[PDB]
């Protein structure tokens, strides 16, 4: 239920030839919840913990989406941090899985960023009216979203008609739980430069180049 | 058969905890009645039939607890250490309050018998009706009721804590949360009498009147506590 | 060609499976049709044109067809007659003449979703 | 194993209501016997063996109720609030009449013992045999029997009320309807003694003779009530 009790659990699991937690450390979207759990003082706390996990050899230095996914699906790691989309691949494997609340850090919850999957029409396209037809009458329909969802889960769909079906799924409940503890990302043009600043900062601190104090300095600029 | 249409009953199969529990409930209601002496003469026979009103009240009370138990184990199908622990605490409280309930039920049946005018038999058999004794009466039975509902709240909270392990959906999570609130709200009324009696503001029977009067205003006082949390 | 008129809310596909067994044992085609407003299209078409050979509808509409002269008198032998309940034959009788073959008794009931409503009104 | 070949048994799986119920029935017949004192000497041992005739009659009576219970829960597999309520009322009545049955069975065993000439022991142990006491004897046990059959009728009526939910076929509907009638007909005989005793037309033992004599004419009187409804 807490981030701070993972090192103990990892010691226990490493004795039996298993990892505790493996997730994508390269992409900052996955590390941000821990960083933003308290908050600055909050970013310094959250990141130092993440740095200590790699320093204590609990997590690998270059842990990416593929080796994390594969390890969990194989049955090598006890935990992983991922989205709705990842569930179908677990179902394919013979792993009795559960989706739950993200661990708390310094008592307070880990605040994961909330994304709204969205379809936009390219300004330089001649098929603008044909795409509108596809999006409205064929995709954003009960039947249409069902098709996408049975391949790889969408999460909490924007369609009003899908509320009953969403509410019947335990994994969706866990997703909504984390979404409430998190916050929706602003759409602003500066998001790109922000994400890049966090992507470098996390990689530098993970590998062992820049200090945790110096990471937030370069990122705030 | 079931309370909610959106709830997926994990405990349709009978288990040892439930079997054991059924034995205890059956034993409680059975020994309450059959702890009495066997009539040897016509006089004893008629005396023993005066006990049915007190017993009906006791039995009604015990099955109500049994029902809540049935519904909990039906909902979650739980069987872990902590559930076993909380379950034992429940049955323990039940058991220690079986004979005291027989007592209270007989006592109140005589008091209400006198009021309505059905009978006119003595209450000197029960001992002296003093302020200290009447206060201890509230504190005792009040502490009993509080505990039962307190334990039901803890049991539902244990299921809430294992929501993911139990694969609880949004409807089931909501039910569980509502069941905790219900049991805590039920718990508060005896907690409020008990506290009022233990402080004893008036230093006389007035204390006992108020403490006793909270049970008659169960439904309205429960609504006040529920309304306070929703208004904020 | 054997043509049958029955309502679209009934089992015409199944009625066709009976018709398919008939063609195997005789050689006559059994097509099953389900046109809209057949209860009021039959007495107009069957009077003037050809229409169907056999008409399927609740017994209530048949007295009007019988009075108008749009239906042949049914003459079933005792042994066939005895296979059906005597009360059923009474429904298909107009002025002491059998005007149809009784198939089944139909009555409306309250159909309810047990999940949304376990103890219905 | 089953009563009807056309009945589809919905209650082949054991449930909590049935498990609880079995505990109570087992406890009733067990404590009836084992409520007696432990023999400490040869004299007590022989005395205790005189109790087997009264106990056999009691036990036979209780399993007959258990059987009806077994068949009901087998037929419908019911587990709802109202079924729980009616089921509790049943077990409650059973329980309050366990020790009174022990009494009646011992009393009647002495009376029939005197008649046949097996024994010649005193009935003064039971108290004075007065008109009022012998009337209360009928009213008591008559009220008990009436209630048990009344409850069985209510239970079957609850299943009849849920015929659609239970997906009962024409044969099963018929059985259910017949089971209601059976239990009401069974119920009437004790209802008729009870009423005759409470009015007391003669003002003497004659009343008790008639009231008692209706049980000996159970089968024929049941046929009269059944024949009256069919004749119209
Ligand atoms: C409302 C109207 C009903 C009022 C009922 C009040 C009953 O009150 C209660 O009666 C029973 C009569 O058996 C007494 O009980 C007494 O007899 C029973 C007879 O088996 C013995 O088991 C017991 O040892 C003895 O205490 C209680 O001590 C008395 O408190
Ligand atoms: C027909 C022939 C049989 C006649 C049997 C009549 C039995 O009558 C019954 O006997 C038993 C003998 O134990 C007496 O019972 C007595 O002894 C038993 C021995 O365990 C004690 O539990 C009980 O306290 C005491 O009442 C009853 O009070 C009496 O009413
Ligand atoms: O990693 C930073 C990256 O995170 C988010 O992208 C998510 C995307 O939203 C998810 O659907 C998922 O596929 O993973 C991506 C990260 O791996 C932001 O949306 C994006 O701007 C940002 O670059
Ligand atoms: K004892």
């Amino acid at each position: 239920k807490t981030w701070e009790e993972i090192p103990a659990l990892d010691k226990e699991l490493k004795a039996k030839g298993k990892s505790a937690l493996m997730f994508n450390l390269q992409e900052p979207y996955f590390t941000w919840p821990l960083i933003a759990a308290d908050g600055n003082a909050g970013a310094k706390a959250g990141l130092t913990f993440l740095v200590d996990l790699i320093k204590n050899k609990h997590m690998n230095a270059d842990t990416d989406y593929s080796i994390a996914e594969a390890a969990f699906n194989k049955g090598e790691t006890a935990m992983t941090i991922n989205g709705p989309w990842a569930w179908s691949n677990i179902d394919t494997s013979k792993v009795n899985y559960g989706v739950t609340v993200l661990p708390t850090f310094k008592g307070q919850p880990s605040k994961p960023f909330v994304g709204v999957l969205s379809a936009g029409i390219n300004a330089a396209s001649p098929n603008k009216e044909l795409a509108k037809e596809f999006l409205e009458n064929y995709l954003l329909t009960d039947e249409g979203l069902e098709a996408v969802n049975k391949d790889k889960p969408l999460g909490a769909v924007a369609l009003k008609s899908y509320e009953e079906e969403l509410a019947k799924d335990p994994r969706i409940a866990a997703t909504m739980e984390n979404a409430q503890k998190g916050e929706i990302m602003p759409n602003i043009p500066q998001m790109s430069a922000f994400w890049y600043a966090v992507r470098t900062a996390v990689i530098n601190a993970a590998s062992g180049r820049q200090t945790v104090d110096e990471a937030l300095k370069d990122a705030q600029t | 058969v079931g309370l909610n249409p959106n709830f997926s009953f994990r405990g349709k199969q009978q288990t040892r905890i439930e079997t054991f529990s059924d034995a205890v409930f059956a034993l409680a209601i059975a020994l309450l009645v059959l702890s009495s002496t066997i009539p040897e003469t016509f006089e004893d026979l008629w005396a023993s039939m005066r006990d049915v009103i007190p017993f009906a009240i006791c039995v009604a009370l015990i099955i109500v607890i049994w029902y809540q138990h049935y519904i909990f184990f039906l909902k979650y199908g739980l069987q872990d250490k902590v559930t076993i622990l909380l379950n034992t605490i429940l049955l323990f409280v039940l058991l220690v309050y079986v004979y005291p309930l027989k007592f209270l039920a007989r006592f109140l049946s005589e008091i209400y018998g006198g009021i309505f005018g059905i009978i006119e038999t003595d209450l000197s058999r029960f001992g002296e009706y003093s302020h200290q004794n009447l206060k201890l009466l509230m504190v005792n039975y009040g502490l009993g009721a509080f505990a039962i509902f307190l334990v039901f709240s803890l049991m539902y909270w244990r299921a809430y804590k294992m929501k993911s392990l139990l694969d609880l959906n949004s409807y089931e999570i909501f039910d569980t949360k509502s069941s905790i609130i219900a049991n805590l709200l039920m718990c508060s009324v005896p907690l409020l009498s008990l506290i009022i009696t233990l402080i004893d503001p008036w230093g006389n029977f007035r204390t006992t009147i108020l403490s006793g009067f909270l049970y008659f205003l169960y439904v309205p006082i429960m609504i006040v506590f529920g309304r306070i949390t929703s208004k904020k | 060609k054997l043509v049958i008129w029955i309502n679209g809310d009934k089992g015409y596909n199944g009625l066709a499976e009976v018709g398919k067994k008939f063609e195997k044992d005789t050689g006559i085609k059994v097509t099953v049709e389900h046109p809209d407003k057949l209860e009021e299209k039959f007495p107009q078409v069957a009077a003037t044109g050809d229409g169907p050979d056999i008409i399927f509808w609740a017994h209530d509409r048949f007295g009007g067809y019988a009075q108008s002269g749009l239906l042949a008198e049914i003459t079933p032998d005792k042994a066939f007659q005895d296979k059906l309940y005597p009360f059923t034959w009474d429904a298909v009788r107009y002025n002491g003449k059998l005007i149809a073959y009784p198939i089944a008794v139909e009555a409306l009931s309250l159909i309810y979703n047990k999940d949304l409503l376990p103890n219905p009104p």
